Formats: structure tokens, C-alpha cells, sequence
RNA sequence: UCUAGAAAGGUAUGUCUAAAGU
RNA sequence: AUACUUACCUUAAGAUAUCAGAGGAGAGUCCUACUGAUCAAACAUGCGCUUCCAAUAGUAGAAGGACGUUAAGCAUUUAUCAUUGAACUAUAAUUGUUCAUUGAAGUCAUUGAUGCAAACUCCUUGGUCACACACACAUACGGCGCGGAAGGCGUG
């Protein structure tokens, strides 16, 4: 996957990421929200991790295979003291242009609801 | 002077901060990292992870994070009565200034 | 009533009692003394302190830095 | 009855011994200055790592985190 | 300030006991459940069928 | 800033475990903002031995405050 | 504050002979009246004297072990009595203005041709027309419905169950006041 | 000051099942009962997981809000009103 | 002077960023936000090997190193080669600066020059 | 998990369920016990001696610090114009030109026009006194009318009158502009 | 010595008063 | 809907791109539907730019899962200490060994846990597009069909 170049954290909401943390845990789920101090509030995440026993196979001297542990989280927030950098993996479920209809089309049901709710109170 | 350090920070004004910042370089205990880049005396720094490093300082900053060049890192290592020294040559290099420990100036 | 810990600390001060002071874990001294001041930061000082092992060294007058306390006891 | 403040204000140009807490590696020295954030430039300074003094070092600077106890030297 | 977005409704400066207040408002508890019942029964009653790829 | 809302956990006994490793239980009486709390009557539970007649945390080295009373 | 150590200095440095007009002496006895209404919509501005906590816990060593004031007591006393017989007056407002109410000139009027409609079988209709009036009284009074609380002054009902009343008993006003009547019984009667 | 979508967040799960792992590896789970601004969190009715898998009962539990790691709210909260990007606030007082 | 002012105007240089653990980050440097949060474009993780026959590498580096997940896997040494990396700002030790840069135009400081001079 | 402390109405909280408890994997880190950065942080003494020589041998002079000259030169600059502004600002009982009658007589009028004229500035100031000698100040460097004038009044209590008049209301409308008036100052 | 006019709201709460038939 | 009662509370400061020049307002500030250059965003619009887009002339296939089965799979390895009694090798807080009392606390699991390898089943995802059933290529390969997804670069 290719991510473009000027592509802040503010960006990618709704994107798949892969934060890596202080422990060697691993949180792969789908971004949706952040802050000043960078704790993330990830959608499916499934914690990830390389065992105490498997961790000698990584040792530097056919391919590798290393057998983690997926544990399944539903919609963590993270606390920021423990990330340690974020890797995009997936991009979302919709595309740009989908994206962008469908944002013209919320920002215009709020101006309705605004004003309805301004005619009702007014009436 | 007195009525910058007497008093606590959140009561001072931004000219006030920026005097204070001037002051605490000028006339303080970074004035010693003042002094060699000035002076271009190389600095000895005992980092955290125990590197020693001996370079010379091109800026230096409110946190001791500091650019420094002709950077001569200095490591030793073991495992067990087996014992090297290592070297590594670095040209420019900016430091984060959370892992110092002390600033040494050469004589 | 509540009793503030600050105030816990300068009554501490003020009847002069000898206190012992933890540090942290893994550094391995405690602290033996009385305390004669403190800021807001915790950082005390103490008169007559003698460090201990986990029969010390006396230290004088210390300015114990308030990164490090773990637990005041007296 | 005194502060930190007052007592590192003190001890300017006066035979202190900071303690750093990694090694036991305590400076003692002259203490030129000291900042609000206990930053503090010694003078003429010595290290002992468990009483090995490995030297006389001319100008120090330790920073501010690191520092375990400052004590006053007779 | 504070602005109890189910509530639709601003509030002054936001203090713990004006908040907390609010939280266990009977009015706010009536349009709280009201928004997570309708929630919850949109992603009930949302038919999203698969995308038909059609082969000859 | 914020104090921690420890107003029902006032007078009552209370198991705190320091710094990770150690644990301690006493009767607790005050607090500030930061979490550094006061407690009377400090047994450090382990063959437990005692700490003192009072004691002062500092709350950095708190992790949780288990309350074995009623509260 | 903003920063937490910012407010923990402020705490430390107003910790750190003892007459005179620079300390509330009715602080250090304990629950300046000043203070104790200090955000409410009693309030009364800022308590003038200053607070300070050294003095308090001076005072607090003083009256444990070495002696007691009693200048302190008697100016105590002075804020406490003038307070109190102060809001003595505004529930007795208070109350005037249940009677003002209650002497309205309409509904007496209206009362007055209902009790005139009010004038054996003759008692049978004068008490069935009387219990109409009672009514009217009684229709008057779920208008208002309004006692008043005897300590704090201000209005409460009795339709009402026991645990809104509980909910207005724990108040600032409330509580501070009952302090104020309570110290204020405690001086009257050690004085006579 | 302002406190941004997953502080905010985790205010509108007070009163439901949360399971929170601290920095020390214990791992508590029970109904929220008190949240506060800075993460720290109290629990009722909890069953607390010891590091090396030791599980126990306690009935209220308040952690510092420095030591979690992380906090795991229900999944409905998905669909919580502050995820919702064009918002339109009607008019401040 | 504050001198992450400093490094926002590397914009598109190839920078070396020693991290606390031990592992260094090779790529494009990019937008660095105020609090020296790093993101890098082409980056080509590594770990180095202690050098010494007996001593050990960081092993929660060596596993976090491995779960990012793109680490080439048949090579020997711990190389990992992805994409737009994200580096928290308080875990970067030094970042080695690249060498063909002008130090004299670089480090002056606008604000710290404005402000002498208006005041 | 059967009976709620939440508020909402049980139907409410059927949503609410959480997912099953979270699977107990062993952890792969140091306990917070030992967690700790490396001490024994070896000293600094040995340094010295041996390595900064080697040092030194190789690099004997440091790179200039043209960063630091250019702030060098603009505080040279500040210094040594304020000294040439204090040395023409120091060096009016030897200004000839401003050393007319008694001081209290003279009004001092600022602001007036660029193009004005001597004898309409004479007509505006006469209505409060008599005038008895009138200046209006031009730049030595080259006659552009300074817009401040000099006018000596015959007593000072005339003088003081054309002060309140003309000055305090909103400056003298003289030709096209407004020319607040005061006393001398010098 | 350089002219002091303190808010006016928000949310939470109960009670009254009231509006409905087939 | 209206009304009254009571509770709780009443706001950190400043800014909205930079550099440079010209002009003006009593050395610095401020301003210019002033002027150049630099940066940034949006909208258009382009590149022989790079990567990817699933059989029907067939019962297939790719990427990702399974918190799926065979499966108690095959190979290993664990299951609390004390005080004493009876005997007992023995520096220990009788440790080792069989049986018992008493005593601390004591996640469950041993069909478990850790290592290794295979087979089978089941999910989710897409242009299942258009033209064609063909003799190409050293400068290695007409990249000279309509689109769509993602990135690179340039202009207005
Ligand atoms: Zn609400
Ligand atoms: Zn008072
Ligand atoms: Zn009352």
C-alpha cells in the first residue's frame, strides 16, 4: 500500500493502522480519532505480541514464521505515554470520491436540521 | 534581575519571559554550555544509555537538546571478562536533550 | 477533617519528629532524619540524615530531591 | 525553618557534593550558579564512583532530573 | 463550557458538579436512550447486500 | 486543577499497592491534587511489619487504591 | 490553576504577635461567615480580614494545650449576633410577605362574598358552604403552598416529599446558617 | 481546557462494563462507575487479573490514570454523536 | 530559541534517527510537528547487532522491530523496509543530520532575531 | 453482568453488553519491579586524559559561527546607534534660534501645517494676547517647515490663554490641519 | 490629585395551573 | 405550554503565512482591493509517468481471516511449603524419602501448557469490463481500448 507523502495523523481517520507500542505489543485496528497528546482511540484492534519462546527465532543467524498471539479488543482507547510510532496498513472501506459525497451529504442534513430546529423554536 | 526570579512565572509578561530565558542563559548554569559554543572548547557529554560523546556545540537550547559537530561517540561493552571499546565518528548530529547527564567543558 | 498532605508534612516539621524516608526501589537507601523544610515539589531538606542499606554513613544537611521519594513515614 | 530555594541560594561558592543516583557517583565541587528547575554548574569538581576517584574534572554541568541529594561539605 | 451533544443544548462554564448533574438529568437520560435505541435499530434494519460481479 | 474524587473513601481502610512491588495498607485521611495521600496507621502487608504512626505517599508511586471497607 | 504544581505552590506559600487587624480573628476561631457564603447567592463580596493557615493551626496548638482569647470569642460574637439577627429580620420579610400575600385585597373580597355565602339542615348547609370556603382557602393556598424554613429564610412546602427537602437541607446557604445559629447558641448560652 | 474525542469518549462510558489493562500488567474489569479529565477511572464489581494470571474479586477499585495502558468501552459506542464530523452547533448563550 | 524550529526546515532530507531503544530509522524526513514528532516517508528500519559474540540485542525492540510487520524475512540482520513510518517525539535519542547541509543559513533563528530587534 | 447500576431502562442496556472477558496471554516484558534505564553509568575522568587528545590532534580549530556574528552585528548596530543618537540628542541656551524673551511668555504650537504661513499663524495666536515675537521652526538640514512654531506672548497670562483655547480644543484648525498647542517644555 | 455603579443567564429539581374525546 | 420554590455554577492570555522593497501615519510599531519572491490549502486540468483490478474454451483461482474441525494429533515438561511424630541421607527454616496431625496463603486448567507439521471445511473482498483464440523478441519485447482504485510529478 502506498500512502501519500504530506499525510499527517489528521489525515488518516478511518485508515487500518498498525501503532506499535513500548512492550512489543502491536494494536492493528481502524483508526478514528486522536488528540493533543496522541492517544488514539482504535475501532477493531487486536492485540498482538511475539512470546518470551518464540522471540529466539527472530535472532539473527526458507523463510521465518513466528506464531503471535491475536487477542481481540473492541474499540480501545489507547492511553499516549505508550505508543512508539504508527504504521498505516490498510486503507478504508470507501474511496475518495465516495468520501466526498457522502460528507457533502451530512454537512447538508445538518444545515436542515439547524434549520428546522430554528423555524420550530422560533414557532 | 530580583523581580524576574522572585517572582513565579505565570505572573511575569511575554517581555518579561523572554529577559528571564536571556537572563538564565547569560547568568546561569547553561551559561557554562553558553561559554563553549562561544568559545569553541569541545564538550564531553555523559548520555544516559553510557555513550560518552566529545563534540563541539553549534546551538544549544532550553532543554539541553543541542546541535552539535564533529561528533566522537565512545562506548565500551562486555559480556562477562570479554571487554572491547568502541568508536564511532558522527559529522553533524542534533542531540534530544532528555538523556544528558553531564555537560563537561575541557580545560 | 480532611488533613491536607502538605500539612501532614509540616506538622512534621514543626514537632520536629524523626522521620524515615523510602526512596526508590531499585536505587536501595533509605533515609533516616528530620525535616527542616520542603517545597511544593516534595523535595525536602533534612538535618543529622543517615542513609541505610537495604548501621550508615551520616550525610549532614541533604537536600533530598523530590523526583524520588517514594513514602514518608515516621 | 528553611526552604530549598533558600538553602541551594545558600550554598553558592561554598564545597558541595551532589549525588547522582545511577552509580553511586557522586560530584563534589564549588557551585558557581543554580537555576529554577535545580539545574547546577559546579567548579573545580571531583567524582567518586565508590571512592574511586578516577579525576579532577574542571567544569560540570549536571542536569536537573538526575540528581539523588545535594549536600553541604565540611 | 460544556455542550451535551445528545442534549443539543449549551451550558456555562463547565464545572464537575454542574456536569455531573446534568449527566443524570431525566430529560437527558429520556434523549440519550432514544439516540442509542435509534442507533441501534438503523444498524438493524440497514440491508447492505453484496455487490453483484456478474460472470458470463 | 482537579482533585481526585476520593470524598467517599474518607476515614476508612484502604489497600494501596505502592511502586509495583510493595503493598500497603492504612486507614486514609487526606489527599491533594496530585495523588499523594495521607494515611494513618500504615502495616506494610507482605510475617507484615509496621511503618509508623503516620505516613505521607507520594502519588507518583501509587497504582491502585483497593478499599477493604464498606466506603 | 493550570498547572498542577502551580497551585500546589500557591497551597505552600499561604501555609508558609499573632493580634491585631491583619487576621480574622472570626476564622480562627473557626467558619468566618464571609467565607462560608462565599460562591452562593449570599454572597457577601470577600471576607475583608485575611485567611491565612499558619495562624489557623497556631491557634489550633493554642486552644489544644496553652490557653484560649477571649477578645477572639467577643468579636466572634459581634459578626455572629449582627448576621444573625440580620437574617432574623429578612425571614420575618419573608413571612410578611406570606401575610401580604395572604391579606390581598381581591381575594379578600372574594373570600368575603364566599363567607357571606357561608351564612340542623341550616348547619348542614352552612358547613357545606363553609367546607367551600375551606376549599377557596384551600385553593388560595395551592396558588402558594409556601411555609418557610425557619433557619434559612427561604420558602418551602409541605405537598412536597422528604427527600427534596433533603435535597435543599444539604445546601451551602442552609448549612452555613445552621454553623452561624449553632455557634450562635453555644456563645448565648456560655455568656449568661 | 478542552479535552478532544477519546477522553471525552471514555465520559460516555460511565456506568457500563469497561476492561482496562494497566502499565503493570493487571488487567480490571467492572462497571465505570466515576471517570475523570485525566483517565482516572473507578471500577465496581471488578475482577482483577494479577500479572502472572491470578484472579481475584474486589468491589471498588480507583487506578491512577497514569498507570492504564488502555481502556476497552462496549462497541456500541461506535455510534457514539462526537464521532460525527460535520456537526452544527445551533448558538452559544 | 526553542530548536525544534530548527529541524521543522529540514524538509525532504535523509536523516538517521537513533531511537531510545536502540533501533535506528533511515528515510525521508518530512512534516515535524511541535513536539518533535517525526514522520518519515522511505524508511529502512534496522537493530544493530552488538558487534561482541556473547552479548544480546534489545529483545523488545527486536519484537516490536518484527511487528510492524514489514520486515523483509529472508534476510540475516534485523532489517525492516516500510513505508511512511510515524515516530513519536519522545523517543528519538539524536538524529544523525545529513552532512551537505549549511549549518550558517539553517540555524538562525527568525523569532529570537525579530525579537531583538523590535524590542 | 445480570443486574445494572446503569440508569437506562433494561432494554437499553441489552445494547450495552460488553464483549466476553479478554483472554489471559503471559506477558513478555520486565515487571514493574525492574523496570529500570542502565546504571552503573561509568564516570567521565577517564575521558580526558587519554581520548580528547586524540580528539584534539584532529580537529585543532572549531568551525566558524556565522550564525552567531550575524547576531554579533546587529547588536553592534543597536549599540552604536543608540551612542550616536544619545551624543545628537544631548547636545536650548545655545540654540540662538529658540532664545527669545522670558519662558513662560512663549507657547509652544506643534503639528501646524506644512505650507502654512508666519502671519496667519501670527492672526490665529494674537486673538488670545498680543504677541511679541513669533518662530516658526524649519530643519537645519534643509528649510521643510517642521510643523512646530515658536510664539512669545506679551505676558504669561496671555500666553496661558492661547494654550487653553487654541490646544485644548482638539488642536488649532490652522490652514488644513489640527495644531495641538501647550507650553515650551524646553 | 487622573472621575468606583457587579452582572445577567444555563442546567438540574419538585409542585401548582391546564389542555382531550370515542 | 405557563408560573413559583430550591440546588449547582458563572469565562487562561495573544495570533491567523513568511521574507524583501515602495509609500504613508508621532528609533521601533501599524497600515496599504501596494509590489515582487517563497510557502500552504482548495478547485480545475494534464502527462506514451508507477503499481493493482478473478476460469466459463471452465467446476477452477488470488489476498486476508477463522476468537473452525480432525484433535485427548506427534514430541517434551510441570502440579504448594512448614511443625512434629516413626525411620532418615544430612551445612538451612529435618531440606532429600513413605505415612499421618497441625499451620500460611492457595485463578482455573493436566482432554491443560509449550514446541512441530499437515490435511479438510467455512467466511469477507473484486471490471468476474470491451476486443481477440492470434507467432513476439536485443535499444528485449507497438505500455497505441474504455474505465475504476492508490501514489509520484508539472501547469493554470
Ligand atoms: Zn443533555
Ligand atoms: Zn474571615
Ligand atoms: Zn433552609
Amino acid at each position: 500500500i502506498q500512502v501519500a507523502h504530506s499525510s499527517r495523523l489528521a489525515n488518516l481517520i478511518d485508515y487500518k493502522l498498525r501503532v506499535l507500542t513500548q512492550d512489543g505489543r502491536v494494536y492493528i485496528g481502524q483508526l478514528m480519532a486522536f488528540d493533543k497528546h496522541m492517544n488514539l482511540v482504535l475501532n477493531e484492534c487486536i492485540e498482538e505480541r511475539v512470546p518470551k519462546t518464540q522471540l529466539d527465532k527472530l535472532r539473527p543467524r526458507t523463510t521465518l514464521n513466528i506464531k503471535v498471539e491475536k487477542r481481540v479488543l473492541g474499540l480501545t482507547i489507547l492511553r499516549g505515554e505508550q505508543i512508539l510510532s504508527t504504521v498505516v496498513e490498510d486503507k478504508p472501506l470507501l474511496s475518495k470520491k465516495e468520501r466526498l459525497v457522502r460528507d457533502k451529504k451530512e454537512k447538508k442534513q445538518a444545515q436542515k436540521q439547524t434549520k428546522l430546529r430554528k423555524e420550530k423554536e422560533k414557532k | 534581575s530580583s523581580q524576574i526570579i522572585d517572582r513565579p512565572k505565570h505572573e511575569l509578561s511575554r517581555a518579561e519571559l523572554e529577559e528571564l530565558e536571556e537572563f538564565e542563559f547569560k547568568h546561569g548554569p547553561m551559561s557554562l554550555i553558553n561559554d563553549a559554543m562561544v568559545t569553541r572548547t569541545p564538550v564531553i557529554i555523559s548520555l544516559r544509555n553510557n555513550h560518552k560523546i566529545i563534540a563541539r556545540v553549534k546551538a544549544f537550547d532550553r532543554h539541553c537538546n543541542m546541535v552539535l559537530e564533529n561528533v566522537k561517540e565512545l562506548w565500551t561493552e562486555k559480556k562477562g571478562k570479554n571487554v572491547i571499546n568502541r568508536e564511532r565518528f558522527i559529522s553533524k548530529l542534533f542531540l534530544r536533550g532528555d538523556s544528558v547527564i553531564v555537560v563537561l567543558k575541557t580545560p | 477533617a480532611m488533613v491536607p498532605p502538605i500539612n501532614c508534612i509540616f506538622n512534621f516539621l514543626q514537632q520536629q519528629t524523626p522521620v524515615t524516608i523510602w526512596l526508590f526501589e531499585q536505587i536501595g537507601i533509605r533515609i533516616k532524619g528530620k525535616i527542616v523544610g520542603f517545597d511544593e515539589f516534595m523535595n525536602v531538606v533534612i538535618d543529622e540524615a543517615v542513609e541505610i542499606p537495604v548501621k550508615g554513613t551520616p550525610l549532614g544537611k541533604i537536600l533530598l530531591k523530590g523526583d524520588n521519594i517514594t513514602l514518608i513515614t515516621s | 525553618p528553611v526552604n530549598p530555594k533558600p538553602f541551594l541560594k545558600g550554598l553558592v561558592n561554598h564545597r558541595v557534593g551532589v549525588k547522582l543516583k545511577f552509580n553511586s557517583t557522586e560530584y563534589r565541587g564549588t557551585l558557581v550558579s543554580t537555576d529554577n528547575y535545580f539545574n547546577l554548574q559546579l567548579n573545580e569538581a571531583e567524582e567518586f564512583v565508590a571512592g574511586v576517584s578516577h579525576g579532577t574534572l574542571g567544569e560540570i554541568f549536571i542536569r536537573c532530573n538526575n540528581v539523588l541529594y545535594i549536600r553541604e561539605l565540611p | 463550557r460544556y455542550y451535551c451533544e445528545y442534549c443539543h443544548s449549551y451550558l456555562t462554564h463547565d464545572t464537575l458538579s454542574v456536569r455531573k448533574s446534568h449527566l443524570v438529568g431525566k430529560n437527558h437520560l429520556r434523549i440519550t436512550a432514544d439516540y442509542y435505541r435509534n442507533k441501534a435499530r438503523d444498524i438493524i434494519n440497514k440491508h447492505n447486500h453484496k455487490r453483484r460481479h456478474i460472470g458470463k | 486543577v482537579s482533585t481526585p474524587e476520593l470524598k467517599k473513601y474518607m476515614d476508612k481502610k484502604i489497600l494501596l499497592n505502592i511502586n509495583g512491588s510493595r503493598k500497603v495498607a492504612g486507614i486514609l485521611r487526606g489527599y491533594d491534587i496530585f495523588l499523594n495521600v495521607v494515611l494513618d496507621d500504615a502495616m506494610e502487608i507482605n510475617n507484615n511489619h509496621q511503618l509508623g504512626l503516620q505516613t505521607v505517599i507520594r502519588g507518583n508511586s501509587i497504582i491502585s487504591l483497593e478499599a477493604l471497607d464498606a466506603i | 490553576m493550570s498547572t498542577p504544581a502551580a497551585e500546589q505552590r500557591k497551597l505552600v506559600e499561604q501555609l508558609m504577635g499573632l493580634h491585631d487587624p491583619k487576621i480574622c480573628k472570626s476564622y480562627l476561631v473557626g467558619e468566618c461567615p464571609y467565607d462560608l457564603f462565599q460562591g452562593t447567592k449570599q454572597s457577601l463580596g470577600k471576607c475583608p480580614q485575611m485567611h491565612l493557615t499558619k495562624h489557623k493551626i497556631q491557634y489550633e496548638r493554642e486552644v489544644k494545650q496553652g490557653k484560649t482569647f477571649p477578645e477572639f470569642e467577643r468579636e466572634y460574637l459581634a459578626i455572629l449576633s449582627r448576621f444573625v439577627n440580620e437574617c432574623n429580620g429578612q425571614i420575618s420579610v419573608a413571612l410578611q410577605n406570606l401575610k401580604h400575600t395572604a391579606e390581598e385585597r381581591m381575594k379578600i373580597q372574594q373570600v368575603t362574598e364566599e363567607l357571606d355565602v357561608l351564612d340542623l339542615i341550616s348547619k348542614r348547609k352552612e358547613v357545606a358552604k363553609r367546607v367551600r370556603n375551606i376549599t377557596e382557602n384551600v385553593g388560595q393556598s395551592a396558588q402558594q403552598k409556601l411555609q418557610v424554613c425557619e433557619v434559612c429564610g427561604a420558602y418551602l412546602s409541605r405537598l412536597d416529599t422528604d427527600r427534596r427537602l433533603a435535597d435543599h437541607f444539604l445546601g451551602k446557604i442552609h448549612l452555613g446558617y445552621v454553623k452561624m445559629r449553632e455557634d450562635y447558641d453555644r456563645l448565648m448560652k456560655n455568656n449568661r | 481546557t478542552m479535552n478532544g474525542i477519546p477522553v471525552k469518549l471514555l465520559n460516555e462510558a460511565q456506568g457500563h462494563i469497561v476492561s482496562l489493562e494497566l502499565t503493570t500488567g493487571a488487567t480490571y474489569r467492572g462497571k465505570l462507575v466515576e471517570s475523570e479529565d485525566s483517565m482516572n477511572v473507578q471500577l465496581r464489581d471488578v475482577i482483577a487479573t494479577e500479572p502472572q494470571g491470578a484472579v481475584t474479586h474486589m468491589d471498588q477499585i480507583f487506578v491512577r490514570g497514569s498507570q492504564i495502558k488502555f481502556i476497552v468501552v462496549p462497541d456500541l459506542l461506535k455510534n457514539a454523536p462526537l464521532f460525527k464530523k460535520n456537526s452544527s452547533r445551533p448558538m452559544p448563550p | 530559541m526553542k530548536l525544534v524550529n530548527f529541524l521543522k526546515k529540514l524538509r525532504n532530507e535523509q536523516v538517521t534517527i537513533e531511537l531510545k531503544n536502540g533501533t535506528t530509522v533511515w528515510g525521508t524526513l518530512q512534516s515535524v510537528s511541535p513536539q518533535m514528532n517525526a514522520i518519515l516517508t522511505d524508511v529502512k528500519l534496522t537493530l544493530p547487532q552488538p558487534r561482541l559474540n556473547k552479548l544480546n540485542s534489545n529483545g523488545i525492540a527486536m519484537a516490536s522491530l518484527y511487528l510492524t510487520g514489514g520486515q523483509q524475512p529472508t534476510a540475516s540482520d534485523n532489517i525492516a523496509s516500510l513505508q511512511y513510518i510515524n515516530i513519536r517525539g519522545n523517543t528519538i535519542r539524536q538524529i544523525i543530520l545529513p552532512d551537505s547541509l549549511n549549518l550558517d543559513s539553517l540555524l538562525v533563528d527568525q523569532k529570537q532575531l525579530n525579537s531583538l530587534r523590535r524590542s | 453482568m445480570n443486574y445494572n447500576l446503569s440508569k437506562y431502562p433494561d432494554d437499553v442496556s441489552r445494547l450495552f453488553k460488553p464483549r466476553p472477558p479478554l483472554s489471559y496471554k503471559r506477558p513478555t516484558d520486565y515487571p514493574y519491579a525492574k523496570r529500570q534505564t542502565n546504571p552503573n553509568i561509568t564516570g567521565v575522568a577517564n575521558l580526558l586524559s587519554t581520548s580528547l587528545k586524540h580528539y584534539m590532534e584532529e580537529f585543532p580549530e572549531g568551525s566558524p559561527n556565522n550564525h552567531l556574528q550575524r547576531y554579533e552585528d546587529i547588536k553592534l548596530s543597536k549599540i552604536k546607534n543608540a551612542q550616536l543618537l544619545d551624543r545628537r540628542l544631548q547636545n536650548p541656551n545655545v540654540d540662538p534660534h529658540i532664545k527669545d524673551t522670558d519662558p513662560y511668555r512663549t507657547i509652544f504650537i506643534g503639528r501646524l501645517p506644512y505650507d502654512l504661513d508666519e502671519i496667519e499663524l501670527q492672526k490665529y495666536f494674537v486673538k488670545f494676547g498680543e504677541i511679541e515675537k513669533i518662530r516658526i521652526v524649519k530643519d537645519k538640514i534643509t528649510q521643510k517647515s517642521k510643523g512646530y512654531a515658536f510664539i512669545v506672548f506679551k505676558d504669561p497670562i496671555s500666553s496661558k490663554m492661547a494654550f487653553k483655547e487654541i490646544g485644548v480644543h482638539r488642536g488649532i484648525q490652522i490652514k488644513d490641519r489640527i495644531c495641538i498647542v501647550d507650553i515650551e517644555r524646553g
